[PDB]
């Protein structure tokens, strides 16, 4: 029928009549997209069409512009572009003259306008958006819908268009939103929407806050609406100060004092959880940004350098009135908990945590008054607060001005382990296990630890908040006495540690705990168990025979489940063996990782064989077979080259799992195998590389899919390179083709662009360190790749430039630096020298972030040296 | 924001996050040796 027709009923409840309308629009967008974009954008601009049938129209447009798949996106834009120069001009002079003409609220021509731009702005291919939008936001008889929908577009626009190609414009796009939050606007709903617009605006405004006219003038706009009678506004304005504040802190000194800080403090004294909230945040950010420059200065100095940017240590002076307003706000605990409700109250606590990690020792006699006039408070809240505060406050003062308060904080907290409320008991055992944490001294005492021990071990009964924190409270004491014990004692374990007396009392209680029903709540199953391997890992060697018996135990629970998930019921069934299935199969790979290896291969053949039973009965599908593939990778481990025994067997499940595509979750776990089972079977994987590697280059041969995937089959070409050696040949030809293009990848795809960068070039590693030698005769299957050094180097070259280099990257790459020198010997200097850049990346590598970071950076500097003393 | 941090301890993320960060350094470990 009339598109208009075919558009109300888009929106019908009858599931087959919706379907109908959703496939009519679906094949119009294919047969002649042009004509369909046309048709539908002059429905949005009619403002004679019905709401429905208007929004349902740019709805479409929408999603044929956008997508949260950015592979999808990018695609619909570049299909949008290539359309006539004409059809696209009538497109956007509807979509663009719809603002202003929306009786409804969420205009649908801004997210349309929005589509549209993110495609057409980087290639000026729409010079009319910016000075009409602009028009419609500054021009004096303006409509509130059209100040506030245009402002709308540019809300989107900034948020959606790469953050690069809009600088130019910036002082555009600035001055009409400034000019939306400006007090004497007489529409709240356009200060909204126009502060709004500024918070995903800032991101681009470099070059105008660099002038001091301006970024005044934004300053004032900004603090002036933290005052309007509009919360919606106050917050948004007020989230501003926090971003302004983590841009531009080299700037912020001129108003901090005579603005800023009255600001700040009374939205945290405030009565308003959402405005409090805001306040409370932007302090604990001040916070990080003047540690984040404490590290900053401290790495400098060890350079001797001029630290690029200066604190201005603003907590430091705030620290006075900050603490007041939040140890009382700790005060308004939430009777009715929730893990997973974020508030004042809990927010007020991490700041004072934060608060106590940034300026240290001066934090303390600040926060110990309300403590000691609190600590027995009648009333609860001022109880626990006054527990709560003492804890957030243990990390980051001298270990040498705690302990004596601490020592003389111990029976008071053990006491407080006895208190009638649950909350109190709750962040009484948090208190404990993290003075267990950071001063084990006072825990690990020959004063408090029996009754002390006595208190966690009955807290383990108690109510799932309290019962879920002293897990955590002993696993945090096992460690550390585990520590006291083995300080040198000339061997790798220690003789017995002060809890060896009471180690099987303490472990069946965990045993038990873990099948406490109400285990899903607070976490306490999780925790239960976390608390177990913690437990048993940092242990005494006098009891191991009670770690032996607690393994028996668990492989035990790995079967009266491990059969059940061969006979399952329900989809809920099927989700909760998983769970006990992946908390088994976790709890196994650190009591392995314990016991004696001749004892613990014993447990291994075992639950693998177990594991190989319940493959056949479910390689079809599987609930099973995700977390069980994770569980045959430690097993892999546990017995090391002992698996090729099993390999025959369990091959086909390595690859019923890399077929299965569909579910990228299991494969991607799939595929790590693989490379585990390469380093296990160093020349014995040989007789199974070739159909992995078949199933593997099948996986990457077409797209579809999902793309996680594809950084790790790469990376694991690499481990199998390692493995078989001059065998590679055979599929090297193929492979440097997925390397080649994947190289040439361009874009929080981000962070995905690295972790693909950091793949490729784990793979080049592995291929040449595979096929090159240890004791060969000789060498040379190597310089198979030799007329790629080029590209290995010129992929590394723009990798020293993209101002990301996360240092897992810099590693890889600094280390497959070392790798071509050893190959490709001194023809490779000639190359590296005609890139300064390369120089710059291995300098900014031997500077320790992450370590060994710096040892593969410190050495393939090392190679590049001693070839100049060869030839 | 930060609720992770309330009440800082220490599921699908970790375990996976976790397992390949063990399954790269016996990477680095199985390269190294064979580099040296």
């Amino acid at each position: 029928m009339e598109l208009i027709t075919i558009l109300e009923k888009t929106v019908s409840p009858d599931r087959l009549e919706l379907e109908a309308a959703q496939k009519f629009l679906e094949r119009a967008a294919v047969e002649n997209l042009p004509t369909f974009l046309v048709e539908l954008s002059r429905v949005l601009a009619n403002p004679g069409n019905s709401q429905v049938a208007r929004v349902a129209a740019g709805l479409q447009i929408k999603n044929s512009l956008t997508s949260k798949d950015p592979d999808i996106k990018a695609q619909y834009q570049q299909r949008w572009l290539a359309i006539d120069a004409n059809a696209r001009r009538e497109v956007k002079n509807y979509v663009l003259q719809t603002l202003g003409t929306e009786t409804y609220r969420p205009s649908s021509a801004s997210q349309c306008v929005a589509g549209i731009a993110c495609a057409e702005i980087p290639v000026n291919q729409w010079p009319e958006l910016i000075p009409q939008l602009v028009a419609n936001v500054t021009n004096p008889n303006s409509t509130e819908h059209m100040k506030e929908s245009t402002l709308e577009a540019i809300g989107y626009i900034c948020q959606d268009i790469d953050p690069e190609q809009l600088q130019d414009k910036s002082n555009e796009i600035l001055t009409a939103i400034i000019q939306g939050m400006r007090k004497e606007e007489p529409s709240n709903n356009v200060k909204l929407a126009a502060t709004n617009a500024l918070l995903n605006s800032l991101e681009f405004t470099k070059a105008n806050f660099d002038k001091e006219s301006e970024r005044h003038f934004i300053m004032q706009v900004v603090c002036e609406a933290t005052q309007c009678p509009d919360t919606r506004v106050r917050v948004a304005a007020l989230q501003n100060l926090v971003k302004i504040m983590s841009l531009y802190y080299q700037y912020m000194e001129t108003y901090m004092g005579p603005a800023l800080f009255a600001i700040t403090i009374e939205a945290m004294k405030s009565d308003i959880d959402e405005v409090a909230l805001q306040g409370i945040e932007f302090w604990s950010n001040v916070c990080d940004e003047e540690m984040d420059l404490a590290i900053e200065a401290s790495e400098a100095a060890e350079q001797g350098r001029p630290p690029e940017h200066t604190s201005k240590f603003y907590a430091k002076g705030a620290l006075q009135y900050l603490v007041p307003i939040l140890t009382q706000t700790l005060t308004k605990q939430d009777e009715n908990d929730d893990d997973d409700d974020w508030n004042p109250c809990k927010a007020a606590g991490v700041c004072l945590m934060l608060l106590a990690t940034c300026c240290e020792d001066d934090i303390v006699p600040h926060v110990l008054p309300f403590i000691k006039e609190h600590i027995k408070n009648p009333d609860w809240r001022y109880r626990d607060a006054a527990v709560m505060a003492f804890g957030c406050i243990l990390e980051g003062p001298e270990p040498s001005q705690l302990k004596p308060l601490v020592i003389q904080a111990m029976p008071t907290l053990i006491e407080l382990m006895k208190d009638p409320s649950v909350v109190v008991r709750d962040t009484a055992a948090w208190t404990v296990g993290r003075i267990c944490e950071l001063l084990p001294e006072a825990a690990i005492n020959d004063v408090y630890l029996a009754p002390l021990l006595q208190c966690l071990i009955e807290g383990l009964s108690a109510e799932p908040r309290v019962a879920s924190n002293v897990c955590w409270a002993f696993s945090s004491l096992a460690e550390a006495a585990y520590e006291a014990a083995d300080v040198a004692d000339d061997q790798e374990e220690p003789a017995t540690y002060c809890l060896s007396s009471s180690f099987e009392l303490i472990v069946q209680k965990l045993l038990e705990t873990t099948d406490r029903p109400d285990g899903h709540q607070n976490n306490l199953r999780s925790s239960a168990y976390e608390s177990l391997m913690e437990i048993v890992k940092n242990s005494a060697k006098d009891c191991y025979p009670a770690v032996q018996k607690t393994t028996l135990v668990i492989m035990e629970r790995l079967q009266q489940v491990l059969q059940m998930e061969s006979h399952i019921q329900s989809t809920s069934d099927r989700i909760q063996f998983n769970d006990l299935q992946s908390l088994l199969c976790a709890t196994l790979q650190n009591v392995l990782r314990k016991v004696q290896h001749q004892d613990a291969l014993q447990i291994s053949d075992v639950v693998m064989a177990s594991l190989l039973r319940m493959f056949q009965s479910t390689a079809g599908s599987g609930g099973v077979q995700e977390d069980a593939l994770m569980a045959v990778s430690t097993l892999v481990e546990v017995l090391g080259g002992e698996f090729l025994k099993y390999m025959e067997a369990f091959k086909p499940f390595l690859g019923i799992g890399l077929k299965n595509y569909a579910e990228y979750q299991v494969c991607l776990a799939a595929v790590g195998l693989v490379g585990d089972l390469c380093r296990a079977l160093q020349s014995n994987i040989i007789p199974f590389c070739d159909e992995v590697m078949q199933l593997l280059l099948e996986n990457l041969g077409n797209e579809n899919v999902h793309r996680s995937v594809k950084p790790q089959i790469l990376s694991v070409f690499g481990d199998i390179a390692l493995a078989i050696g001059g065998e590679f040949k055979k599929y090297l030809e193929v492979v440097l083709n997925t390397l080649q293009q994947a190289s040439q990848a361009q874009v929080d795809m981000v962070d995905y662009l690295n972790e693909l960068r950091e793949s490729c070039l784990e793979a080049y590693t592995g291929i040449v360190q595979g096929l090159k030698g240890d004791q060969e005769n000789v060498h040379p299957d190597v310089m198979l790749v030799q007329p790629r050094v080029e590209f290995i180097l010129s992929f590394i070259d723009h990798i020293a430039g993209d101002e990301d280099h996360t240092d897992g990257v810099v590693a890889c790459a600094a280390g497959l630096i070392g790798d071509l020198c050893t190959a490709f010997g001194k023809d490779v200097l000639k190359l590296v020298e005609a890139r300064p850049m390369i120089h710059e990346l291995l300098t900014e590598g031997r500077r320790s972030k992450t370590n060994k970071a710096k040892t593969l950076a410190t050495w393939a500097t090392k190679e590049l040296r001693k070839l100049k003393n060869q030839a | 924001p930060r609720l992770s941090q309330y009440k800082s301890k220490y599921e699908q993320s970790e375990r996976r996050r976790r397992l390949l960060e063990l399954q790269k350094s016996k990477r680095l470990d199985y390269v190294n040796h064979a580099r040296r």
